[PDB]
RNA sequence: AAGAACCUUACCUGGUCUUGACAUCCACGGAAGUUUUCAGAGAUGAGAAUGUGCCUUCGGGAACCGUGAGACAGGUGCUGCAUGGCUGUCGUCAGCUCGUGUUGUGAAAUGUUGGGUUAAGUCCCGCAACGAGCGCAACCCUUAUCCUUUGUUGCCAGCGGUCCGGCCGGGAACUCAAAGGAGACUGCCAGUGAUAAACUGGAGGAAGGUGGGGAUGACGUCAAGUCAUCAUGGCCCUUACGACCAGGGCUACACACGUGCUACAAUGGCGCAUACAAAGAGAAGCGACCUCGCGAGAGCAAGCGGACCUCAUAAAGUGCGUCGUAGUCCGGAUUGGAGUCUGCAACUCGACUCCAUGAAGUCGGAAUCGCUAGUAAUCGUGGAUCAGAAUGCCACGGUGAAUAC
């Protein structure tokens, strides 16, 4: 689905895991109640794609943004067509 | 000695114990009067004992969990009638006509897709 | 109803008096599925009725009902290509069911303070043949007499 | 479209699963993507080898990968040359040590997938569709197969209006859950567009 | 009915099988051991067995019939005018035809 | 003493795996304290089956996770030594810790 | 669309790039990488440090980065009246057909019509039809009863003493958990029925007549929906209909319709006290206890990959007290001030908290919708999507009707 979009997502994931998850000290540790100075808050020149809250979480195969499921990593339709052929262990048609 | 019956009704499961003593009542370490004595379904527990006269001739100790008032009361009643086999099967004959031994299987229906709740359907317009 | 003639579903008697008839009455008065609230209201109303009219609860209730029970009602036949409103005798079970419904409906529209009072006033003047429920019964009856020509 | 997948509906009753590994939510998606990555590579690499299906399991930190094929001779090549190449590439894709097993399928004309690949292959070669399906139906009934049933669809014979024109012989009880119904699909890519093929094959009732 | 599966499975499936069996017996009985088309037909009544006569004529099989006054010839290769209703008369025909066929190739 | 908890997606496979562990422990030692089922998880999903609109058209799937626990109380060396390398696992997960 | 502040996002205004953001190949250059400075809204340009990991009869190499030309790459651009796949609908309605035979010059008919019966083309009988297939039913999941096996992190009936807490030895009973079995089949009785199918009633039984619910959707119809999930014939653009960036819009607002939430109150509002569930989720996560804050929350910090810990006190309900039929101690919209969090960033445009403010609304015309039992009505709880965000969606239980002549 417009693999140009897919290129944008992979780039963001690369930046996010490169900068953040270890610059988290800049955000949380310092912007705390130490007892201040806005220097740490002022240092937010990061690429702006390093923020983890900018990844859209697309489907692995087709790449559509909507109808995603975390458990399988696929969209609703790709989950369905893979489930009916097997592939996904343990999935059945539920009824009760 | 003591006799037992399980009893179940609408998500509620009970445990009933019968002894041949006075007419004392205790439910889950409390009294029937204190548990649901004067509120809804107060006599439901008494029904299995109003017939085949009680007076003061059976000690009753039970414990229940799951459900709600009415369910738990119904679960108890099923336990009483199922454990009230003390007098062999003779009293079961009139117990059937009362209609207490029959376990009441009336669970809540699931909610289906496209429906608002179970059988309630969303409002519809033609034009 | 198209095919199968059906049986009946039973109900538990009144805990106070063990009357199926009164249990149905409270059950008709019930709204939103609150039996405790309903039985509380009726018990308050009937005891007030008893001390008002002496006697006892059951006969006080019976006299209220027998004054509003309808014996005949009108129904739409529509067999001859025309809108005919023919009278038909009412069944016993339906006869009292209509009475209780009319009584509750009349009490609901009264203007007293507490619903318990509203029932007490309605059940009292029902025994005296001047309540709105009694007015409905005679309204239904007179319509049946007007259309007596069809049968 | 108002017919359930005959494979999925049977997936618990008679039809086995096609992947039998276990995982928690943490790596479930990763395992699923790896399986898909492996499957599409093998099916593309073994296009001429007539592979019925690929079964992938991950027992105790590994990948097995069983290939059901009708011509294991050239799947395995000489001794173990080519199969080793597949195992080496598969292990690279999955990121874990890998083995590989080959399961010969007797009666290749009784396998739903293989039949569909044959029809779509002929169809891309411009064989008249009516005779391709009839041949598939008849030579399948010739070998057991109580219920062969095939169906092509979409721009048949280079027309302008699409149509289906299915055939069946025998009995195909799609509504009985314990009927061993082997079902699979395939598609041709002719110059006039895409033609879809579906084949149902019935076997014993249990 | 005697050696295979006749008792297994519910009595309900047993009784349906038997009643189904007798349905075949009384519908197509002695014809069971034929194994081919016949060489001749013998019909007690003609207008009552016209379907059988017509099928025989279609296939070119000789037909011998007892034709009553109400019946129709011209479908029959060998007509036998005679009452076909009386029990005594029909037995007479069957006995005479039975006797002449007892003598086979001899 | 040593707790083994097995989980898999099918009960007919979990049952035989545990039955294998209990019997090997029983024959290689004493007591072997017993497998217990304890509750199983039902994880449900719901997905629209159409590629476009048709909200009311959808199907429901579920994954059942069966869980078992043995809890062998024998510290016998002949039992702990043989307990591992007895996987026979085709999609069943193991935890060894107490 | 199972979740638009940035992103998502395509759309608009500007700033930019042109074998390119994404892929293979050729040649050239360089490990890759990591840390920092200036200009810019940013994309991007200009710089400075630092590292140089594995091969090499060495035109070169493999994972990796820049430079040049090409084949190319790219398109959420058009065509669902060219298609695959998938889906709605008549409709879970009981029908739709075929082989051989026969009838008719032929289109065709028969079978599949008729007498009964059924939820059913279900079954029985008859019959120029004899058989078969797809449908119905059954096999599948769940729920209702019982038995066997194991008994934790689940349970506590009989025993001992206890801080009165299954808490503690202990117990395998019981509830319960999850595997394997039993059971319901018009099976037994009576009556009716052609003495058949079947129907009515009765016993027993937890359940009786396909016990309840679900999955299951025949041949086909609507050139029905989707080229934007994906794939795909044809056509179209290729310094642009491709690619990157900042801001904005999709949240507009004289209006018209659909679906919902909250109400208009005394079967109630408010204050205090207090009892009874089910089903789920949790590691970038759920987050006890304790302290602080009126509050949203903040600080410190256990436990938990979870029958153990957390989310997490269920609410209707029941006891007292007050309100006394008023636009009210109903209703909560709207608005001013002050805050808590998520997030680089809450103006456009988030949720929630405190104080103040207190619209309409007093049961709604014509017309019209849902529902036959644990159903309608009513009360709460959880999950997906998800940093943040439901009155929607999908699930769970509590209370629980009226009426079918
Ligand atoms: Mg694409
Ligand atoms: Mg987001
Ligand atoms: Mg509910
Ligand atoms: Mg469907
Ligand atoms: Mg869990
Ligand atoms: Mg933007
Ligand atoms: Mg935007
Ligand atoms: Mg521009
Ligand atoms: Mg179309
Ligand atoms: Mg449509
Ligand atoms: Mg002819
Ligand atoms: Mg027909
Ligand atoms: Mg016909
Ligand atoms: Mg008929
Ligand atoms: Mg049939
Ligand atoms: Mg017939
Ligand atoms: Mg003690
Ligand atoms: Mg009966
Ligand atoms: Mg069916
Ligand atoms: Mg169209
Ligand atoms: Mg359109
Ligand atoms: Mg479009
Ligand atoms: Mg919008
Ligand atoms: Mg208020
Ligand atoms: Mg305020
Ligand atoms: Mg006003
Ligand atoms: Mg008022
Ligand atoms: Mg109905
Ligand atoms: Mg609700
Ligand atoms: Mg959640
Ligand atoms: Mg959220």
């Amino acid at each position: 689905a417009k693999q140009s979009m897919k290129a944008r997502e992979v780039k963001r994931v690369a930046l996010a895991d490169k900068y953040f998850a270890k610059r988290a000290e800049l955000k949380a540790i310092i912007s705390d109640v130490n007892a201040r100075w806005n220097a740490v808050l002022k240092l937010q020149t990061l690429p702006r794609d390093s923020s983890p809250s900018r990844q859209r979480n697309r489907c692995r195969q087709t790449g559509r943004p909507h109808g995603f499921l975390r458990k399988f990593g696929l969209s609703r339709i790709k989950v369905r067509e893979a489930a009916m052929r097997g592939e996904i262990p343990g999935l059945k048609k539920a009824s009760w | 000695n003591q006799y037992y019956g399980t009893g179940r009704r609408k998500s509620s499961a009970a445990r009933v114990f019968i002894k041949p003593g006075n007419g004392k009542i205790v439910i889950n370490q409390r009294s029937l009067e204190q548990y649901f004595g004067r509120e809804t379904a107060r006599m439901v527990v008494r029904q299995p004992l109003e017939l085949v006269d009680m007076v003061e001739k059976l000690d009753l100790y039970i414990t229940v969990k799951g459900g709600g008032i009415s369910g738990q009361a119904g679960a108890i009643r099923h336990g009483i009638t199922r454990a009230l086999m003390e007098y062999d099967e003779s009293l079961r004959s009139e117990l059937r006509k009362a209609g207490f031994v029959t376990r009441d299987a009336r669970q809540v229906e699931r909610k289906k897709v496209g429906l608002r709740k179970a059988r309630r359907r969303p409002q519809f317009s033609k034009r | 109803p198209r095919r199968r003639v059906i049986g009946q579903r039973k109900i538990l008697p009144d805990p106070k008096f063990g009357s199926e008839l009164l249990a149905k009455f409270v059950n008709i008065l019930m709204v939103d599925g609150k039996k405790s609230t309903a039985e509380s209201i009726v018990y308050s109303a009937l005891e007030t009725l008893a001390q008002r009219s002496g006697k006892s609860e059951l006969e006080a209730f019976e006299v209220a009902l027998e004054n509003v029970r309808p014996t005949v009602e009108v129904k739409s036949r529509r067999v001859g290509g025309s809108t005919y409103q023919v009278p038909v005798e009412v069944r016993p079970v339906r006869r009292n069911a209509l009475a209780m419904r009319w009584i509750v409906e009349a009490a609901r529209k009264r203007g007293d303070k507490s619903m318990a009072l509203r029932l007490a006033n309605e059940l009292s003047d029902a025994a005296e043949n001047k309540g709105t429920a009694v007015k409905k019964r005679e309204d239904v009856h007179r319509m049946a007499e007007a259309n007596k020509a069809f049968a | 479209g108002q017919k359930v997948h005959p494979n999925g509906i049977r997936l618990g009753i008679v039809k086995p699963w096609n992947s039998t590994w276990f995982a928690n939510t943490k790596e479930f998606a990763d395992n699923l993507d790896s399986d898909f990555k492996v499957r599409q590579y093998l099916t593309k690499e073994l296009a001429k080898a007539s592979v019925s299906r690929i079964v992938i399991e991950r027992p105790a930190k590994s990948i097995r990968v069983t290939i059901h094929t009708a011509r294991p001779g050239i799947v395995i090549g000489k001794k173990g040359e080519d199969v080793e190449k597949l195992r080496k590439v598969v292990a690279d894709i999955a990121g874990v040590p890998a083995q590989i097993n080959i399961a010969e399928v007797r009666k290749p004309e009784l396998d739903a997938k293989l039949v569909a690949d044959s029809i779509t292959s002929q169809l891309e070669r411009r064989v008249m569709f009516r005779r391709a399906m009839k041949r598939a139906v008849q030579n399948a009934m010739r070998l057991g197969a109580k219920g062969i049933k095939v169906e092509v669809s979409g721009r048949l014979g280079g027309a302008e209006i699409a149509r289906t024109e299915w055939y069946r012989e025998g009995r195909v009880p799609l509504h009985t859950l314990r009927a061993d119904i082997d079902y699979n699909t395939s598609e041709a890519h002719t110059t006039y567009g895409v033609i879809g093929v579906k084949v149902w094959i019935f076997k014993g009732e249990i | 009915s005697q050696d295979g599966t006749f008792d297994k499975l519910t009595k309900k499936e047993a009784l349906m099988r038997t009643r189904e069996l007798e349905k075949l017996e009384n519908s197509l009985g002695g014809i069971k051991d034929m194994g081919g088309l016949p060489d001749a037909l013998f019909v007690i009544d003609a207008d009552h067995e016209h379907i059988a006569i017509k099928e025989a004529n279609n296939l070119g099989i000789p037909v011998f019939a007892i034709v009553d006054t109400n019946s129709d010839p011209d479908g029959v290769d060998f007509v036998i005018p005679g009452n076909d209703d009386a029990i005594r008369a029909v037995t007479l025909y069957l006995g005479a035809v039975a006797a002449t066929v007892r003598e086979g190739r001899s | 003493r040593i707790r083994i908890r097995l989980k898999a997606f099918d009960h007919r496979l979990i049952d035989q795996a545990t039955a294998e562990i209990v019997e090997t422990a029983k024959r290689t030692g004493a007591q072997v304290r017993g497998p217990i089922p304890l509750p199983t998880r039902k994880e449900r999903f719901t997905v629209l089956i159409s590629p476009h609109v048709n909200k009311d058209a959808r199907d429901q799937y579920e994954i059942r996770t069966h869980l078992r626990l043995v809890d062998i109380v024998e510290p016998t060396e002949k039992t702990v030594d043989a307990l591992m390398r007895l996987d026979l696992a085709a999609g069943v997960d193991v935890q060894i810790s107490l």
